């Protein structure tokens, strides 16, 4: 991805032998930026609605003499816009961009027919999944505003045209702006981007409201709908080892009908239960968690204390091997995670709007086993750990208890 | 008894050229045959009843 | 233009199938097989869903757990998948674990233990399976959807097998599945992403060398299904939405009709209520569903086999006072493929499709994915100049004339599942497959 | 007739110089023999409301807006069953004839316009 | 909506001739009605010609 | 539009139902009219001498024409009745519109009481000048030649129709030609159905458009004139103004309602501004 | 008639030794010649449902109870229209023409009956 400028605003661009073009617009406006709850996922909701120059109804259904397609997702970094489309109409999704970011009508009617009830599905169809539940719940917890605001909207806190419009008047600026384009040819996209967003006000930095601040504690989410546990363990200072530790803990399986090898997996035997080890860099704070799901309380209980167990037991010791698997581990998600396009989109996002240079899969660090072993000690011994518990919460396990 | 992919017998009753334009041609000549006489009878009902109001036999003469 | 599809042979005459991407770092091979539960009889339905459980089992010389910690090593995974007519295996890596990769796949492929032990610990964890597809509604609503389509056929039965089966199943029939079918004659190694072509083939040269050759071998993706129009309903009225399947015969991968029935599709398209940009589609059956609110959401198929296929669509509803609507409207849809569409709905469909095919087509798994399954269908990977003419070839004519051999007053088959009181019966249901006013 | 056009012909009108200075002074006059405001009605209270495009433009409507027209429909119904006129602040003057839901009625109309010239493409 | 379920008028004949939920097992002496109905429309029509011709 | 669709029907139901049973007196009106109403039926292109001696049931009107009119007129307002019913159902959807043309949903009252009591009042002023014709007037609205015995020798002075199908004799004169003169009678009729179309305003109703009034009165007082003209003799002047009053009639639907609701739309708009 | 009426007069003749003797036999015969166990039904699946007290009686069924009765209507419905009858485990036993229902009409009639006499109570 060649870095440059296009009219200030930052154009990142690889180019490649495929007949297809992702391009993708990454907006400083996620939901640790987010001025009221939930405005940065109605905002990625807005995104593609009547423009002055073009109606969403045209806008569609040219897509699909285009056979294009649309994705839009919200972090808690970014909010991502990816259209997908044969590499020669390029420039038709310039100028769509474009048109998105300075003439978006943001019309009462769209927000309560459209957009609010869009956001309202999205949502009801992440929480189906008790474990995304348990892993909101447990930011929440452990950051309380900024990384801890809630990625998506809820009905208790309801987002208005005012304030959706005034975040939007922030965030869609030069200075909150990202473009990157997959497949597409960089001197071209520099030439387009160039002339479509020239006029696209410059506006200011898009800030957090407050220093990131790190809390303990637990979150009891009673839901009647699936049982799982997130044990967090929030960090101070993001390290790049906590990516090896994620991967060596493991969780999933690496092959069809079995557990694994990994000591997160081998706490679930015996059981219907599931295990995912996850890091969570955010620059000036990090979270490193385990979330557990099943069926059965009692099960997800008994396994809550193998993965605390087994947390302990890798601060005491690392295998060579063991060490090994885990660079082998960490570089193949390093690798595919800079070719899946949504991820892509907000590394190289990341890069360009903050100044985090990337670290390339083939330059992924390899761990020493003491290394590895001093980074499960510290989160073995955390003075704050989080616990969220989501489902029958009488009966699943407490902070205290693990 | 209990899988629900295991269809009952139905080889009492299936035709084996049941995808066949013979076969829908069959059932749509008695379809037709049938629209073909209730046509031909009303036509006769209509004429025959209708007369009735034509000249009578007593003014005709 | 995306880079050339190399292919070359062994001597057995395995096929090796390879694209390169210089701008990935991970690579994706695999064991794409021409063989899969159609190939089972009545007494051994569930052999080759059963294999697919013990090829991960244990080999002659890895064990379980062994095998377990190779994998973990490599750092990527393996995945499988066994369908009607189709098995594949195949193994996501880095760019340089592919010979390691390969290794572990011609190994558990050729070398497996199926040891009685391990056949019946698999055969609770099989038959598990059995009451906990029936919540994967979807799914559900396909497998009564062939079992109907093709009523007492092979492509009728499910690939779990019955539960009488599982019980049953030998190491001896396993071996016996396996050594008729996973012939190198109908398999093909194939390699996407970070992968070298000239390496690949020395890999499977190294591995699948020792393959057998079937007696009489066929071309690849050589195959009479007797469609039944028939219905099964599965009323549950405590579900909250109706799944609803309707398709007819559709067309095989090697039809003359092929392309003609994916621009028909198309015409009709998908539709969800939870994607923002479904309500502004220009689909006439969209617009309907949308405007009326007759659904969560519907896909139209167009399923192909060697020698057959299914065409239909795939419903959810909520409403449940108005399933009618929602059918009806749908088949009077249908109906104007036969009667009323010209070249504004054809053109429209074609311009989407061309890049659909292409845009399907965006990581490693997809292109391998493509790679085999064009390879063990057609005998051949098919370039985008030649998916692009045969699109272009299709016109409003032959839509009308393929919609009014297939679709127009034939019969269908029909599932039902959920709270399903307001889908007629049969009889009305296949009325709508004409209109009296044409 | 769609507002679209009525209002489309209206600025055409508006435009002219000519045409303006001898179609404003009828119009205004004609609206004041219409004689709605003496039942304390605002124009565009008159306007056919029976019509899919009408009930979403209506259900568009702030609900201040929306309160507001219930009351003059309400307030007008009763003065023609009595037979009587407005008086005093009842009367609309016509500052306060508001155009509250040509706007709306506009945006619907856009839309469904639109979608039928869309539905009528033809590839090139 | 389909029309028939739609315009009040077709509804009412819609609701008694076509979409209207019959038990599944009615006999042949479940016909009666209908042929009460016939002998009705045969007397209707056959007796208001009888009255164009009677004194 | 549709109760008012089933409406045009009910209204060519009355008038078929009131000429038939107006034969049946069988006096020299009766004989003389139906002559003249059947015979228009001959104008229909190469069958139409054919369909009238089948109405007839015979060669002229006689014996079995009275006696199919006295079957018919007694079935008629029954059939009469039951689309009389239809355009009330037909109209339950939306309900009763109101003189100011507006909604009503946001407030209804009961039929009963208040609608109960208020059609009494008009029910009893009916019955009042029902009185004062049936019992003190009661030959007023009849010709004295229905008090002749029917003679197909004799022909009345003057044949006209009963005073309410007169606006329809009036427009059936003023063209020339035979088969011309029935269509545009039946059209008059017809027309109605084009109200829904023809009439372009954004409003409901005349109770707000001065200029919509205006055309409304000259619409209804030149119908009243077509009836009058229909009862005249074929003469100077009355021959022409009878073509110019009918040019009125028909340009009403065709040119004036379009054009003045066209206008007044634009008045609305631009006055309101 | 209700089911308490039924109920309570099928118990006198059971109590009755000489009544017993004679009429037990004669119940036997009468429901071997009804043929309902030709199609499948258990006597109850035969009682009137369509009254308020009916209606709150099948409510009140065990979820079981209720879709093994469902079954067994539709089952009677299908031997009913082709002209068939029951064969093999179809038909029902004796030992399976079990009185799901009585108890549960016999309780909801208990109270309606108890409702009447109150309604009428007098104060002494
Ligand atoms: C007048 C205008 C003409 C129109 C004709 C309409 C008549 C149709 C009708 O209702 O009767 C046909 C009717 C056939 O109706 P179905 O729908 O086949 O069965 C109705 C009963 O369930 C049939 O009862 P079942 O299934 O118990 O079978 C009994 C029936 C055999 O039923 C038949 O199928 C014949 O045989 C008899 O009862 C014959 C009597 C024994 C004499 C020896 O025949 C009878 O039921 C006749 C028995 C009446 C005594
Ligand atoms: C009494 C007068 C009867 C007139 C019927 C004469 C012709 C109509 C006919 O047979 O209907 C067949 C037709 C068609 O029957 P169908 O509905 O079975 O056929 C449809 C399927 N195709 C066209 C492929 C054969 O029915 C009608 O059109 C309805 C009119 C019947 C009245
Ligand atoms: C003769 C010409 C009559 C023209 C009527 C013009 C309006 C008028 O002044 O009427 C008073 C009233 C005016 O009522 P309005 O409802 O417009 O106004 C009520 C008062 N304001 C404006 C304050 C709300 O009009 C009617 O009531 C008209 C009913 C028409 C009936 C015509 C019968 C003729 C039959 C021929 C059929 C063919
Ligand atoms: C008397 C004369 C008989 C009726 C003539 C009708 C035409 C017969 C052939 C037409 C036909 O079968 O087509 C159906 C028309 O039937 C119909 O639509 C009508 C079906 C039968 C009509 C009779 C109804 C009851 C008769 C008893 C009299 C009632 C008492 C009142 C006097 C279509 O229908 P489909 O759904 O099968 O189409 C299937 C797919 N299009
Ligand atoms: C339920 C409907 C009807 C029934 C059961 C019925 C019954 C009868 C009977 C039994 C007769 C004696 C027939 C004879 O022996 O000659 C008769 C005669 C007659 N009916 Fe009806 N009728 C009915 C409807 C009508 C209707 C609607 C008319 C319309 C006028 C009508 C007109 C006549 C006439 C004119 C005669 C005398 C001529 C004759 O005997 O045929 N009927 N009717
Ligand atoms: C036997 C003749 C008729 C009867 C008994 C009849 C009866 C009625 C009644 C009771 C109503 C509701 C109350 C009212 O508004 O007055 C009504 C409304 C209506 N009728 Fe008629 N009517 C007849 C003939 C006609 C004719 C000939 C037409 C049209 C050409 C017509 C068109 C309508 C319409 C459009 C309405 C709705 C009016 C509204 O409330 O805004 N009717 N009719
Ligand atoms: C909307 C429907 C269209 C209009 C309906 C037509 C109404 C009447 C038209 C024909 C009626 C008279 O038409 C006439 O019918 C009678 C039968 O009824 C026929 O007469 C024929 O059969 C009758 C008895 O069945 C014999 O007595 C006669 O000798 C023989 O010629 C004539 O050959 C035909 O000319
Ligand atoms: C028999 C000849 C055919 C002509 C019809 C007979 C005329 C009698 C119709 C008028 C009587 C009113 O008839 C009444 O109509 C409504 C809708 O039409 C029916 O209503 C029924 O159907 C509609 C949809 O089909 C549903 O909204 C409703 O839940 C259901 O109850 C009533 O069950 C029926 O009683």
């Amino acid at each position: 991805f060649s870095t440059a400028e296009a009219a200030g605003v930052k154009v990142a661009a690889q180019d490649g032998q495929s007949p297809i073009s992702d391009l993708s617009v990454v907006l400083r406006g996620g939901s640790r930026y987010a001025t009221v709850p939930g405005v940065s996922h109605i905002l990625e909701k807005f995104a593609f609605q009547n423009t002055v120059p073009k109606s969403a109804l045209r806008f569609v259904r040219e897509l699909e003499l285009f056979g294009g397609k649309l994705y839009t997702h919200t972090t808690r970094e970014h909010i991502v816009l990816r259209t997908q489309f044969l590499k020669q109409d390029l420039p038709y999704f310039v100028d769509a961009f474009a048109n998105v970011l300075k003439e978006t009508k943001f019309q009462q009617f769209e927000l309560t027919e459209r957009v609010a009830p869009v956001a309202e599905l999205d949502l009801l169809k992440r929480e189906s999944d008790p474990a995304f539940t348990a892993l909101e719940a447990a930011h929440e917890v452990a950051f309380r505003t900024g990384l801890g605001n809630s990625v998506y909207a809820q009905g208790y806190s309801p987002v208005t045209l005012e304030d959706v419009k005034e975040f939007a008047r922030q965030v869609y600026a030069k200075q909150n702006v990202a473009v990157v384009g997959n497949n597409v040819v960089p001197a071209d996209l520099q030439q387009l981007v160039g002339t479509a967003f020239a006029d696209l006000q410059e506006g200011s930095k898009v800030t957090q409201a407050g220093t990131t601040t790190l809390h303990g504690g637990e979150a009891r989410v009673r839901t009647s709908t699936g049982n799982a546990l997130t044990i967090a363990l929030p960090i101070a200072e993001p390290k790049p080892v906590y990516h090896a530790l994620a991967s060596f803990l493991g969780g999933p399986a690496s092959m069809p009908w079995s557990v694994g090898a990994s000591p997160l997996a081998q706490a679930t035997v015996g059981t219907h239960t599931s295990v995912k080890a996850t890091y969570h860099n955010y620059g000036d704070a990090g979270l490193f968690a385990i979330t557990i799901k099943g069926d059965s309380p009692a099960e997800i209980s008994q396994v809550a204390h193998k993965a605390v167990q087994a947390l302990k037991d890798t601060g005491a010791e690392v295998t060579e091997e063991q060490a090994a698997r885990a660079y082998a581990k960490s570089k193949f998600a390093a690798a595919e995670a800079f070719e899946n396009p949504d991820s892509s989109a907000s590394v190289i996002g990341m890069e360009l709007l903050s100044g985090v240079s990337r670290i390339a899969p083939e330059n992924v660090q390899k761990f020493t086993p003491a290394e590895l072993s001093e980074a499960a000690a510290q989160l073995s011994a955390s003075a704050k750990p989080v616990v969220a518990a989501v489902g029958q919460v009488h009966a699943l396990p407490f902070a205290d208890e693990l | 008894g209990k899988s629900t992919y295991k269809i009952p017998d139905f080889t009492p009753y299936l035709k084996k050229d049941r995808n066949t334009d013979a076969n829908r041609l069959f059932s749509y000549f008695m379809i037709g045959s049938f629209g073909m006489l209730s046509a031909a009878g009303a036509k006769a009902t209509v004429q025959d009843f209708l007369s009735n109001m034509s000249a009578s036999a007593d003014v005709l003469a | 233009v995306s880079p050339k599809t190399r292919t070359s042979n062994l001597k057995n005459g395995l096929t090796i199938a390879s694209e390169s991407n210089p701008l990935v770092q991970t690579a994706t091979v695999g064991v794409w097989i021409d063989a899969g539960s159609r190939n089972e009889n009545a007494y051994n339905n569930g052999t080759a869903h059963f294999f697919e459980h013990l090829a991960f089992k244990g080999t002659d010389k890895r064990s379980q757990h062994q095998l377990e910690l190779d994998i973990e090593n490599m750092g990527g995974h393996l995945n499988a998948y066994t369908s009607r007519e189709s098995t594949v295996y195949y193994a996501k890596s880095f760019k340089d674990d592919v010979p390691k990769s390969v290794e572990i796949l011609a190994d558990i492929l050729q070398h497996s233990k199926l040891a009685e032990s391990a056949i019946d610990r698999e055969r609770e964890v099989i038959t598990r399976e059995l009451e906990e597809v029936n919540k994967q509604y979807e799914e559900v609503v396909f497998d009564h959807l062939h079992a109907t389509a093709f009523m007492n056929q092979p492509l009728g039965r499910t690939i779990l097998g019955p539960r009488e089966n599982i019980q049953t199943i030998t190491n001896t029939e396993l071996r016996k599945f396996i050594t008729e079918n996973y012939t190198a004659d109908r398999m093909v190694l194939v390699g996407a992403g970070a992968v070298d072509h000239d390496a690949l083939v020395e890999l499977a040269e190294k591995y699948f060398s020792h393959l057998p050759s079937s007696q009489s071998p066929v071309p690849l993706g050589t195959p009479i299904p007797n469609f039944v129009g028939s219905e099964v309903r599965l009323r549950d009225d405590t579900m909250p939405v109706a799944h609803i399947a309707i398709a007819v015969e559709g067309v095989s991968w090697t039809s003359e009709d092929y392309y003609t029935a994916l621009v028909a599709q198309a015409i009709i398209g998908n539709y969800d209520r939870a994607v923002g940009t479904s309500r502004h589609q220009g689909s006439r059956l969209s617009n309907i569903v949308s405007e009326n609110n007759l659904a969560n959401s519907f896909q139209s198929f167009s399923t192909s086999y060697s020698d057959t296929g299914l065409w239909g669509i795939y419903l959810t509803s909520e409403n449940t006072t108005q399933i009618d609507d929602l059918v009806h409207f749908t088949l009077k849809e249908w109906n104007r493929l036969s009667t009323s569409v010209s070249n504004l709905q054809v053109e429209r469909a074609k311009s989407q499709l061309k890049a659909g095919l292409l845009l399907s087509l965006d990581g490693t798994t997809y292109v391998a994915e493509d790679i085999g399954r064009q390879l063990t269908t057609l005998g051949r990977r098919v370039t985008p100049a030649e998916v692009e003419a045969k699109l272009e070839a299709v016109t409003e004519h032959d839509v009308r004339a393929w919609a009014q051999k297939t679709l127009y007053d034939k019969d269908i088959a029909l599932v039902g599942l959920g709270p399903i009181e307001g889908l007629y019966d049969y009889n009305r249901i296949r009325n709508d497959m004409s209109m009296m006013r044409w | 007739a769609s507002i679209t056009s009525v209002v489309k012909t209206s600025e055409l009108i508006l435009k002219s110089p000519l045409l303006s200075k001898i179609v404003v002074p009828l119009a205004k006059t004609y609206v004041k023999f219409s004689g709605y405001r003496q039942l304390g009605f605002k124009m565009n209270d008159l306007i056919i409301e029976e019509t899919p495009n009408m009930q979403l433009a209506l259900r568009r409507l702030p609900p201040t807006e929306s309160y507001d027209r219930v009351y003059r429909l309400i307030r007008a119904t009763q003065f023609s069953l009595s037979h009587k006129l407005a008086t005093g602040n009842d009367i609309t003057k016509p500052e306060e004839d508001d155009h509250y839901l040509i706007p709306y009625i506009l945006d619907v109309e856009a839309e469904a316009f639109e979608k039928d010239a869309l539905d009528n493409l033809e590839v090139v | 909506m389909a029309l028939r379920k739609k315009n009040s008028l077709l509804n009412m004949a819609n609701s008694y001739v076509l979409d209207s939920p019959q038990p599944s097992n009615l006999n042949y002496f479940w016909n009666f009605g209908s042929l009460l109905a016939l002998c009705l429309v045969i007397q209707l029509a056959t007796g208001i010609t009888l009255a164009m011709h009677y004194t | 539009v549709l109760p008012w669709s089933i409406g045009v029907i009910i209204f060519l139901l009355l008038i078929i139902t009131a000429f038939m049973g107006y034969v049946l007196v069988f006096g020299q009106m009766s004989l003389w009219g139906a002559t003249v109403i059947c015979n228009l039926v001959s104008a229909i292109p190469w069958l139409g001498e054919d369909i009238v001696h089948f109405l007839w049931g015979g060669f002229s009107v006689g014996n079995p024409t009275l006696q199919r009119f006295f079957a018919l007129h007694y079935l008629m307002p029954f059939v009469l009745a039951v689309f009389a019913l239809l355009h009330l159902i037909a109209l339950h959807t939306a309900g009763s519109s109101n003189p100011l043309g507006i909604t009503s949903n946001v407030d209804k009252l009961s039929m009963h009481p208040y609608y109960s009591f208020k059609d009494l009042i008009t029910v009893f002023a009916f019955l009042l000048m029902f009185t004062l014709f049936v019992f003190f007037s009661p030959d007023k609205l009849g010709h004295p030649d229905n008090y002749i015995p029917a003679n197909p020798m004799v022909t009345p002075a003057s044949i006209v129709p009963e005073w309410y199908l007169l606006p329809f004799y009036a427009i059936l004169r003023a063209i020339p030609d035979k088969l011309g003169g029935v269509i545009a009678m039946v059209a008059a009729i017809l027309i109605l159905l084009i109200l829904p179309i023809v009439d372009r305003s954004i409003i409901r109703g005349n109770a707000f458009k001065p200029i919509s009034k205006l055309l409304f009165g000259f619409f209804i007082c030149n119908f009243l004139l077509l009836g009058v003209l229909g009862q005249v003799h074929i003469e100077p002047p009355f021959i022409v103004l009878g073509q110019i009053c009918t040019i009125f009639y028909f340009s009403y639907f065709l040119i004036l309602l379009p054009m003045v609701s066209t206008i007044e739309n634009i008045f609305f708009y631009i006055g309101s501004l």
